[PDB]
DNA sequence: ACACACACACCCACACACCAC
DNA sequence: GTGGTGTGTGGGTGTGTGTGT
C-alpha cells in the first residue's frame, strides 16, 4: 500500500559530541538511496531537526526546523542534496552555535504531527515518524502531554535509541508511555539498525504461478490429450488432483547495467541516455574480383547490403541439407501438447541418480483458488506417503499448451509455516525438476581413475608408493570438515512469503527470530557478486557525490561475506608434505 | 506463436475500433482472446495499450443510439474523437457540490429552513402550487433573529436521515449521472472524510487561488482476501463462449 | 566440431548366419540396424559428423578390389539414410537376402582380404578430403570383424609391415575403435590384433616412466552388446571447462581439472539459417544488432559505454575500477577453490537443483600430479560419504558460485566427480501464500485412511528399472526432425483429424514414448477391474476407494 | 554469462451497481 | 432508510522469456 516516513534527528550537543548525528546521517543516506532505486510515487519522506540551534518552521515555532519537506517520489539527486544539506548544517552548527542541555523535543513531535495531518488529512496512507533521540530516561513527556500526543497521532512511532552503554542492568522509562499508548510503536537500538543496513538484502520476488492443471495418475490419454473445455475428469477409475506450479529455485542475474551514449550538459557534466536496439538483416554480395598484375597490385572490393525482414525465411538443418519448409508443413513441424502432470511411476530417492536433474526447480502444490479442499487432502496424503516411503515420482510435464514436453521428478518436501496459531502445521508440497531425454544424454566413456589401466586395458605402473598419499589426503579432508556447522532443518529450507512480508519498506532488524543462528549453514550463503556491486555503487555515490571526494576509495568486501567464500578451518593441518609426495608441478 | 503477426495486430485494432467505449476495459480483450486462437486477454490488452494505442488514429462512429453508426447508404464513418469511458471519474467541483447539497439538506432537516432566505410555510387558503418541490416563501426575510445560517453550521457527527428521495432529487436537479455513483461517492468518501472538513479545505484552497485535489485514497472497505479475485483473464481463462 | 567415422565391417560365414544370441538376428543385420539408429540419432544430436561404411570381402562388381562402399566418407546426408533404410526394408520384407546382396556364397573356404591394402585404404580415405565439406577434426575407424586369424597373422615380417601402417595411421590421427565379436559357442582369440594394434608399451628402465597411451582396447565384445556398444561410442567428449582446483591456497596444493557436461537441453529448432529468398537465388542472410541513439538516431554501435543506473543517476565505472571491484572475490580466469568437506546426507538434496551437473576428471597437461591427487581424493570421499564444497566460476565471463563436488558411486562405469551447483540464498524462492491450510491433519481417521490408500496405489507403480533417458525420446525434436526427414525424401506427411479412437491413440503413442507408458498405466488400472482373480483385482478397488474419498471431502467441509 | 525488447500475470482504488432487514 | 457486499475498470507494475553479442 501507500506509505510515508518522517525522520526526526536530534541535534542537541549530546548527539553531536557523541557522533550519533553521523550515524543518523549514514542510516538516512542508506534508507533514502534504497528508496531512490525504486522511486515509487507513493513513498513520501520528510526530515526534521529537533533541539535545533537555528529554527525555520512553517508554523512559526522555535527550536524546530524542517531541513527537508515532504518528497515523493524519492530520487537519487534529491537524496544527495538533502544529505549534503544536513551535513552542511551539522558542520556549520557543530561548535560556534551549539545548544546546551536538552531542549523540548516534544514540540517537534507536535509540529510534525500537524504537518502530517496537513499532507495526509484523511487518506488511508501509512504515516510513519522515525525519531533519533539520544535520551529516553531524561526527556519528560507528562501524562497530559502523552495523552494529547496520542490523541493527535494516528501514526506509528519508530523511536531509535542512539545512546546505549554497557552496564550490569538496563532500565528505562518515560518514553515507553508514548510507545505503549500508540499501537504498532517500536523501539530499537541504533547499532542494531547499523548492523541491519550493513547486512546484504535478500530478494523479495513475488511468487507468480507458472502452471495450472491436473496431477493425474492413470488418466486416459484420449480424454487428456485433446483440446476440450473439461479437464481429465471424464473417467471415474483414475486419480486426478488439481495442482499449480510456482518457481522454487531460479538463477539470479547480476546487477542491471545500461549501455548509453554521452550527451551534452549545462556545465559539460556526464548525462547518459540508454540506447535503443533494433535488429537488422544483411546479405554479403561476394563481388570480389581482382585484376591481374605483375606486381603487388591486388585491389578489390567487398561490401554488404541491407535487406528487410519480410524477405527472410528460416532454413532448418537436416544433416548436410538446409531446407525451407512450406507454410503448411511449418504448422506440422510443431508438437501439439496439452498442459498437465501425468505420473509415470514411483522410484526410491537413491534409485534416481542426482546428476539426472537438468533444470531449475519448481513447486507443486494443490490448487486452492480454482479447486476444492478435497484436492488439498489428496495432495497432502500423496506427499506424506512419498515422504514416508522416501519416494520420487517421474512425470510427463507440460506446463502450458504451447510449451515443450518434459519428464520431471517430483520430490515431496515439507515447508514450515508460523500460522495464526502457535501450532506450526507443516505444509505438504512436491518439488519438480526435469529429467533428460534420449537426445539430452551426452555420456561418454572416460579413462579409469582408481586403478589406472592403459587404453588397451593392461594395468598401469604402480608408480613409487601410495601408502602415505591417502593417509595425508584423509587428514586433509578432516582438516576442513564442516560437519560442526548445522544444516537448516528439513522444512525451513523453503520459507513462505508470509514469513517475510513487512508493512513498511524501511530496513529494520526484523521479528523473525528463527532465521538467527540458522545462517551457520555453509552451503546457504547470500549472493555475493550482486551485493558487492550494490555496495560499490552505494560507496561511489556516497564518496563522489555526498562527501565531494575526488578519487574513489573502493571498499573492502565485508568479512561476513568473505568468511563464507574463503577456506574453512576445523582442525589445523599443513599440506606441504602431501604436496611434496604427490609430485605436483605447474606446467 | 509467442509473436503478434502484424495482421493479428490490425485485427485486434479493428475490433477495438468497433467498440471505442470498451478500449480500456478488461472483458473486451478477454473476448478477443477467446476469438483469437492464440494470446490471452492480458497479453492482448498490454499489446494494444503499449504499442497499438499509438496507431488507433480513428474509431468507427458510435452514438448513444446506437452502435455502430452508419450513413444513409450504410457505410462506416470514422471519427478522430474517442468517446469517454464507462466509469466517469470525480472532480473537485462535483465533490464540492455534493458536500454543499448534503450540508444544506442536513440543515433543512433540523432548522426547517433552506438557505439562504426562505422559510417553511403551510397551506391555509392559498396553495404554493406543486408540492413535489419545496413549498418555500422569501417574504419573511431578512429575519431579525440570529442564526448560523448557513456557513456557520457545523455538520460533523451527522449522517442522516437522507433516504433515496434526496439522491434522486439531487441527480434530477443537477442533471448528473446515476444515483448509485453519487450515493457511493458520498458514503465512502465525504462521510469518511468529513463534510465540513472538505468544505473548509475547498474554500481555503479556492481563496488562495489554488485548485483543491478531490478526495483520494479513502477506500475504507476491505478487498476481501481469501476469495478469488473478481475478474481473471490469464491463461486459465480464456473462458468458453457460445 | 567435426568428426569422421569409418565403418569397416569384415564379412564371414558366421556373420551372415543368424545367431541365437540376438534371438535369430544376424550380427551383420544388427550392425546395419545400429548404423541406421546411430545416423538417425546423430542427425539430431551432432549433424557435423561424417560417416562412411565399407564391407569386405564381398563379390560385388561395385566393390573396388573387394571393398564395397555402401556410402562414402561424407557428411551426414538424408540420401544415405534413405539408402540404408531401403536396405533394411529389403532385408525385413525378404525381397533380397544378405547373401544375395553381398554375393557371399557359402563354401567354407571363402577368400579374405590382406590387411595391408585394408589399412592403406583406411589411411587413403581420410586423406581424400572433400572440397565441398570442412576438415575432419577427429578421425575414427569402427572396426568390426569375426576372423581373428587371417593369412597375415602367420607371418611376422608382414606383421612388422602392418605395424608400420598402423603407426602411419596413428600419426595421421586416425584412432581405432574395435568391435571384435565373440560368441558363447565360439570364443574370440585376441593375440593377433592386440599384437598389431598396440605400440608395445614397455617400461623405460629406472630413468622414468613411458607413455600412458599404448593402443586401442581390443577386448572381444559379445554379440549381445553390439548395438549398445556402437550407440554409446558415437559421442565426442564435449569439454565444458578446464579450471585449476586449488585444494590448499597457501601451500600451492593446486591441481588441474577437466569438466564435461553429462547432460544438456536439446531444443526443437535452434539449428537453422536465415535465408534471403529472391526469385530463384537463395543465399545466407545475416543478422546484426544495430544500436540507435534515441535522440539523433545515429548508428551508435561500437561507441557506447556501460553505466550503472541507480536512480535518475548513471554511475560510470571505468575499466580499472571494475577490475578492482570484481577482484575482491574472483580472479580474471576460471577457477575452483576447496572451501570445506561436508557429509553427503546434509549437502546433496533432490529439491534444490538450479543447473545441470558436470563431470570432473583430472587434467595433467597443465598441472603435473593431478591424476594421483584426484584419484586419492575420490577414493577418500567415498567409503565415508562426503563431498567437497567448492567456490569459483567455470567460465572466464561468468559469476562465481558455491558448488558441491561429489564422488561418483561404484555403480557408474565412469570414474570421477560430479559438480552440482548450490543455489544462492537469493535464488531459493519462497513458497506461495496458499488460500487454505487445514488439509487433513485435524481429521486423523479420514487422513490416515486416505494416505494408506494412496500408499497402496503407489506400490503398484514402482519403477523396477528406474529412469533411463534412452527410453524417452524428445517428442518435439522427434516430430520436427521427422517432418524434415520425410519432406527431404518427398515422403508424404501424415495428417488426419477424422481418425478412429483406436488409430488416433496408436498414432499418439507412436509419436510420444511417454504416452506409451501412460497408456500402459491406464491399461494396468483397467485390467485389475476386468479380471476375476482377487490378488490382482485390488488395484481398481483401491482407485475407486480413493475416488470416493476424493468426492466426500468437498462436501463435509 | 548480459542488455533490450516483448509477452503475460497481477493489482488495487474505486465508480457502479444490486440486495437485504 | 441504510448498511452490506459484489463485479468490473482505468492505469498501470512485476516477472519471466527470447535473441544477438
Amino acid at each position: 500500500s501507500s506509505e510515508s516516513t518522517t525522520f526526526i534527528v536530534d541535534v542537541s550537543p549530546s548527539m553531536m559530541k557523541n557522533n550519533n548525528v553521523s550515524k543518523s546521517m549514514a542510516y538516512l543516506e542508506y534508507t533514502l538511496l534504497n528508496k531512490s532505486k525504486k522511486s515509487r510515487k507513493t513513498d513520501w519522506i520528510s526530515c526534521y531537526l529537533a533541539n535545533c540551534p537555528v529554527s525555520e518552521n512553517s508554523q512559526e515555532i522555535p527550536n524546530v526546523f524542517q531541513i527537508q519537506s515532504f518528497l515523493a517520489p524519492v530520487t537519487t539527486t534529491a537524496t544527495i542534496g538533502f544529505i549534503k544539506r544536513l551535513k552542511q548544517y551539522c558542520d556549520q552548527h557543530s561548535h560556534d552555535s551549539s545548544n546546551e542541555g536538552l531542549q523540548s523535543m516534544i514540540q517537534c513531535l507536535l509540529v510534525v504531527s500537524l504537518d502530517i495531518k496537513q499532507q495526509f488529512q484523511a487518506r488511508k496512507i501509512l504515516k510513519q515518524i522515525v525519531v533519533f533521540t539520544d535520551n529516553l530516561d531524561d526527556l519528560d513527556i507528562t501524562d497530559e502531554e502523552i495523552d494529547l500526543l496520542t490523541e493527535e497521532l494516528s501514526t506509528r512511532i519508530i523511536l531509535i535509541d542512539c545512546g546505549k552503554d554497557t552496564q550490569e542492568e538496563r532500565k528505562k522509562s518515560n518514553w515507553l508511555k508514548l510507545v505503549e499508548a500508540i499501537p504498532n510503536s517500536r523501539i530499537y537500538n541504533m547499532n542494531e539498525l547499523l548492523v541491519e543496513i550493513t547486512s546484504p538484502a535478500t530478494s523479495v520476488v513475488k511468487p507468480v504461478r507458472v502452471f495450472s492443471g491436473e496431477l493425474r495418475l492413470g488418466a486416459d490419454i484420449l480424454s487428456t490429450q485433446t483440446s476440450n473445455p473439461s479437464g481429465s475428469m471424464q473417467d471415474e477409475n483414475c486419480l486426478c488432483i488439481k495442482v499449480e506450479a510456482f518457481p522454487a529455485t531460479k538463477a539470479v542475474s547480476g546487477l542491471n547495467r545500461k549501455t548509453a551514449v554521452e550527451v551534452e550538459d549545462s556545465q559539460k557534466k556526464e548525462r547518459y541516455v540508454g540506447v535503443k536496439s533494433i535488429i537488422e538483416y544483411e546479405i554479403h554480395n561476394e563481388g570480389n574480383k581482382k585484376n591481374v598484375s605483375e606486381d603487388d597490385q591486388s585491389g578489390s572490393s567487398y561490401i554488404p547490403v541491407t535487406i528487410s525482414k519480410d524477405s527472410v525465411t528460416k532454413a532448418y538443418r537436416y544433416g548436410a541439407d538446409y531446407v525451407v519448409l512450406p507454410s503448411v508443413l511449418v504448422d506440422q513441424t510443431v508438437y501439439e501438447s496439452f498442459p498437465g502432470l501425468d505420473l509415470r511411476g514411483f522410484l526410491n530417492r537413491e534409485a534416481l541418480p542426482r546428476y539426472f536433474l537438468t533444470s531449475e526447480s519448481s513447486f507443486i502444490t494443490a490448487d486452492t483458488r480454482l479447486g476444492c479442499q478435497s484436492d488439498l487432502m489428496a495432495f497432502s496424503a500423496l506427499v506424506d506417503v512419498m515422504l514416508e516411503n522416501r519416494k520420487i515420482a517421474v512425470a510427463r510435464y507440460v506446463s502450458k499448451k504451447d510449451s515443450e514436453v518434459n519428464m520431471c521428478a517430483l520430490c515431496p518436501v515439507l515447508i514450515e509455516h508460523s500460522n495464526i496459531n502457535s501450532e506450526k502445521k507443516f505444509v505438504k508440497s512436491l518439488t519438480l525438476c526435469r529429467l533428460p531425454f534420449a537426445e539430452d544424454e551426452r555420456v561418454t566413456d572416460f579413462p579409469k581413475l582408481l586403478d589406472r589401466t592403459t587404453t588397451s586395458g593392461v594395468p598401469l605402473k604402480k608408480e613409487t608408493d601410495g601408502h602415505q598419499i591417502d593417509e595425508l589426503m584423509e587428514q586433509f579432508v578432516d582438516s576442513m570438515d564442516t560437519d560442526e556447522l548445522p544444516e537448516i532443518p528439513l522444512g525451513n529450507y523453503y520459507q513462505p512469503i508470509g514469513e517475510v512480508t513487512t508493512d513498511t519498506t524501511l530496513p529494520l532488524p526484523s521479528l523473525n527470530k528463527d532465521q538467527e543462528e540458522n545462517k551457520k549453514d555453509p552451503l546457504r550463503i547470500p549472493t555475493v557478486f550482486v551485493y558487492r556491486q550494490q555496495q560499490v555503487l552505494l560507496e561511489w555515490i556516497h564518496q563522489l557525490m555526498i562527501n565531494d571526494s575526488r578519487e574513489f576509495e573502493i571498499p573492502e568486501l565485508p568479512d561476513s561475506l568473505k568468511n563464507k567464500i574463503s577456506p574453512y578451518t576445523h582442525k589445523k593441518f599443513d599440506s606441504t608434505k602431501l604436496v611434496e609426495v604427490l609430485g605436483i608441478k605447474k606446467v | 506463436k509467442a509473436s503478434f503477426t502484424d495482421e493479428e495486430d490490425e485485427f485486434i485494432l479493428d475490433v477495438v475500433r468497433k467498440n471505442p467505449t470498451r478500449r480500456t476495459t478488461h472483458t473486451l480483450y478477454d473476448e478477443i482472446s477467446h476469438y483469437v486462437p492464440n494470446h490471452t486477454g492480458n497479453s492482448i490488452r498490454h499489446r494494444f495499450r503499449v504499442y497499438l494505442s499509438k496507431r488507433l488514429e480513428y474509431v468507427y462512429e458510435v452514438d448513444k443510439f446506437g452502435k455502430l453508426v452508419r450513413d444513409d447508404d450504410g457505410n462506416l464513418i470514422k471519427t478522430k474523437v474517442l468517446p469517454p469511458s464507462i466509469k466517469r471519474k470525480f472532480s473537485a467541483d462535483e465533490d464540492y457540490t455534493l458536500a454543499i447539497a448534503v450540508k444544506k439538506q442536513f440543515y433543512r432537516d433540523l432548522f426547517q429552513i433552506d438557505p439562504d432566505t426562505g422559510r417553511s410555510l403551510i397551506t391555509d387558503e392559498d396553495t404554493p402550487t406543486a408540492i413535489a418541490r419545496r413549498n418555500m416563501t422569501m417574504d419573511p426575510n431578512h429575519v431579525p433573529g440570529s442564526e448560523p445560517n448557513f456557513a456557520a453550521y457545523r455538520t460533523q457527527s451527522r449522517r442522516g436521515p437522507i433516504a433515496r428521495e434526496f439522491f434522486k432529487h439531487f441527480a434530477e436537479e443537477h442533471a448528473a449521472h446515476t444515483e448509485n455513483a453519487w450515493r457511493d461517492r458520498f458514503r465512502k468518501f465525504l462521510l469518511a472524510y468529513g463534510i465540513d472538513d472538505y468544505i473548509s479545505y475547498y474554500e481555503a484552497e479556492k481563496a488562495q487561488n489554488r485548485e483543491p485535489e478531490p478526495m483520494k485514497n479513502l477506500t475504507n472497505r476491505p478487498k476481501r482476501p481469501g476469495v478469488p479475485t473478481p475478474g481473471n483473464y490469464n491463461s486459465a481463462a480464456k473462458r468458453a463462449r457460445n | 566440431i567435426h568428426e569422421g567415422i569409418l565403418f569397416c565391417i569384415e564379412l564371414s560365414e558366421t556373420m551372415f548366419k543368424e545367431s541365437s544370441d540376438l534371438e535369430y538376428k544376424s550380427p551383420l543385420l544388427e550392425i546395419l540396424e545400429s548404423l541406421d539408429e546411430l545416423m538417425s540419432q546423430l542427425v539430431i544430436t551432432r549433424p557435423g559428423t561424417a560417416i562412411g561404411c565399407y564391407f569386405y570381402y564381398c563379390n560385388r562388381e561395385d566393390a573396388k578390389e573387394g571393398i564395397y562402399e555402401l556410402f562414402p566418407l561424407r557428411d551426414i546426408n538424408a540420401t544415405f539414410m534413405k539408402k540404408l533404410n531401403d536396405l533394411l526394408e529389403d532385408l525385413s520384407s525378404g525381397r533380397i537376402s544378405l547373401y544375395d546382396y553381398f554375393m557371399f556364397q557359402q563354401t567354407g573356404s571363402e577368400k579374405q582380404v590382406r590387411l595391408s591394402v585394408l589399412f592403406t585404404f583406411m589411411l587413403d580415405t581420410f586423406l581424400e578430403e572433400i572440397p565441398g565439406q570442412k576438415q575432419l577434426s577427429n578421425k575414427r575407424v569402427f572396426l568390426f570383424t569375426d576372423i581373428d586369424k587371417p593369412q597375415e597373422a602367420q607371418d611376422i615380417d608382414e606383421r612388422a609391415r602392418l605395424r608400420r601402417l598402423t603407426i602411419d595411421l596413428f600419426d595421421n590421427k586416425v584412432n581405432f575403435a574395435t568391435f571384435f565379436i565373440g560368441y558363447a559357442d565360439k570364443p574370440f582369440d585376441n593375440e593377433f590384433y592386440s599384437d598389431i594394434l598396440q605400440l608395445g608399451s614397455h617400461t623405460n628402465e629406472n630413468t622414468g616412466l613411458d607413455s600412458e597411451f599404448d593402443g586401442p582396447s581390443t577386448k572381444p565384445i559379445d554379440a549381445k552388446y553390439i548395438k549398445s556398444r556402437i550407440l554409446r561410442k558415437k559421442e565426442v567428449k564435449r569439454i565444458m571447462f578446464q579450471c585449476p582446483l586449488i585444494l590448499d591456497e597457501k601451500t600451492n596444493f593446486i591441481v588441474g581439472v577437466k569438466g564435461y557436461t553429462m547432460y544438456t537441453h536439446e531444443k526443437a529448432g535452434v539449428r537453422y539459417k536465415l535465408v534471403y529468398e529472391h526469385e530463384d537465388i537463395r543465399q545466407e542472410a545475416y543478422s546484426k544488432r544495430k544500436f540507435l541513439n534515441p535522440i539523433t538516431g545515429e548508428d551508435v554501435t561500437g561507441k557506447t559505454v556501460k553505466v550503472y543506473p541507480y536512480g535518475d543517476l548513471d554511475i560510470n565505472l571505468s575499466d580499472s575500477q571494475d577490475q578492482i571491484v570484481m577482484e575482491a572475490y574472483t580472479q580474471k580466469d576460471a577457477f575452483l577453490k576447496i572451501i570445506g568437506f561436508r557429509s553427503s546426507s546434509k549437502s546433496i538434496h533432490y529439491f534444490n537443483n538450479i543447473d545441470k551437473s558436470s563431470f570432473i576428471v583430472p587434467d595433467e597437461a597443465k598441472y603435473e600430479g593431478s591424476i594421483r591427487t584426484l584419484a586419492s581424493l575420490l577414493k577418500i570421499l567415498r567409503k565415508k560419504d562426503k563431498i567437497a564444497i567448492l567456490w569459483g566460476k567455470l567460465k572466464s565471463n561468468s559469476h562465481p558460485s558455491l558448488y558441491t563436488l561429489s564422488p561418483s558411486s561404484v555403480k557408474d562405469y565412469n570414474e570421477g566427480f560430479y559438480l552440482y551447483r548450490v543455489p544462492f540464498l537469493d535464488e531459493i524462492r519462497k513458497f506461495p501464500s496458499l488460500l487454505s491450510y487445514d488439509d487433513g491433519s485435524e481429521h486423523k481417521l479420514d487422513y490416515d485412511n486416505m494416505k494408506k490408500v494412496t500408499q497402496s496405489i503407489m506400490g503398484y507403480f514402482n519403477l523396477r528399472d528406474g529412469y533411463n533417458p534412452s527410453d524417452f525420446k524428445n517428442p518435439l525434436l522427434q516430430k520436427h526432425y521427422k517432418v524434415l526427414h520425410d519432406y527431404l525424401l518427398q515422403i508424404e506427411t501424415t495428417f488426419d483429424e477424422n481418425e478412429t479412437p483406436n488409430t488416433k491413440k496408436d498414432r499418439m503413442m507412436r509419436e510420444d514414448d511417454s504416452l506409451r507408458k501412460l497408456y500402459y498405466i491406464r491399461n494396468k488400472i483397467l485390467e485389475s477391474e476386468k479380471s476375476e482373480d482377487p490378488i490382482i483385482q485390488r488395484l481398481n478397488k483401491y482407485v475407486k476407494i480413493w475416488n470416493m474419498f476424493y468426492k466426500k471431502f468437498n462436501d463435509d467441509n
